[PDB]
């Protein structure tokens, strides 16, 4: 559930967001109302792209959209067969390990008639 | 000639035996060294298999007489006294000696 790759991030001039907050009545609230509400749709489709102002200030630009991903190596223990050692390891005392997959389980069976 | 010259020496095998093992598994310790393991799941499963087969084999069990006269009514007693234990069959005795393991 908590694996967000390539989750959408937003970059957007501290003056928009600040002016908004303080002036509910004014154009640039309604531009952050319509990004709040866009942005949670935004799917993949038949007329899915993006349009954004290519200002500069300085090394870094004042509008940007990527989409993220883990900066390294992701996870390394693989619990799939964690959790297959130990259903063999339950199942072996019951004799009937071999669902995993004269024999062990009848054998097992006539201990207890 | 008809004298023993030596002895079997029981009482130095085994305190020789007691040094050379992790004091972990002498005597007095491997009573609960043995119960605290048993709980670890390949562990029981490997003494519980082994039962099994032993508690079958003396199940069914069987006493074979000789040749003569004698040894018939000899075995058909055994066979009475073996299996009318007050209280104990063969496979709970089977069961208890094959501890040792």
């Amino acid at each position: 559930t908590k694996d967000m790759g390539g989750v959408i991030e937003l970059k957007i001039p501290s003056q928009i967001l600040n002016k908004a907050a303080m002036d509910p009545s004014s154009p640039e609230a309604d531009m952050v109302r319509g990004l709040m509400s866009d942005a949670a749709n935004a799917h993949s489709g038949e007329q899915s792209f993006f349009m954004l102002p290519s200002d500069t200030k300085d090394n870094a630009p004042q509008y940007s959209m990527t989409l993220k991903g883990i900066d390294g190596m992701g996870k390394q223990y693989s619990t799939a067969q964690l959790i297959s050692d130990r259903k063999k390891s339950i199942l072996d005392r019951l004799g009937a390990g071999f669902i995993n997959v004269q024999t062990i389980h009848t054998q097992f069976v006539q201990r207890v008639n | 000639r008809m004298s023993e010259q030596g002895t079997f020496a029981l009482a130095k095998v085994q305190v020789d035996s007691e040094r050379m093992k992790a004091e972990e598994i002498r005597w007095p310790h491997l009573i609960g060294t043995a119960e605290s393991m048993k709980q670890d799941a390949t562990v029981a499963t490997g003494l519980d298999m082994l039962y099994t087969f032993v508690e079958k084999a003396f199940k069914d069990f069987k006493v074979i007489p000789g040749e003569s006269e004698e040894s018939k009514k000899a075995a058909k007693f055994i066979e009475y006294c073996l299996k009318n234990m007050e209280g104990q069959t063969l496979r709970q005795f089977a069961r208890d000696a094959a501890t040792f393991n």
